[PDB]
């Protein structure tokens, strides 16, 4: 009986951590896009050209 | 006289050994019985620790 409750304690702490994965790469999206300048872009193009 | 004590002899064994089988029987019941009420212990306990 508490292996089992064990398994549910799983299944909700993983449930719990995957919503709040979601919204917060969610987050990180809209923020990334929002705030973003050109001397970013050209670092960031800048260390993809270096390989 | 003599067969009749042959004859006693083997009765009194036969007569013995199925009255240690009612014995046995009765052990292998209370057996059947205890495990059952241990079972259902078991079982009311679960759902309590579980709703709980």
């Amino acid at each position: 009986a508490q292996a089992e409750i064990e398994a549910e304690r799983k299944r909700a702490r993983e449930e719990l951590r995957k919503q709040v994965a979601i919204l917060a790469v969610a987050g990180a999206e809209k923020i990334i896009e929002r705030s973003v300048d050109e001397a970013a872009n050209s670092d960031i193009v800048d260390k993809l050209v270096a390989e | 006289d003599l067969d009749l004590a042959k004859a006693s002899a083997t009765d009194q064994l036969k007569k013995a050994k199925a009255e240690a089988q009612v014995i046995i029987e009765q052990a292998n019941k209370r057996r059947s019985q205890i495990l059952d009420e241990a079972k259902a212990e078991a079982e009311q306990e679960r759902t309590k620790i579980v709703a709980q």
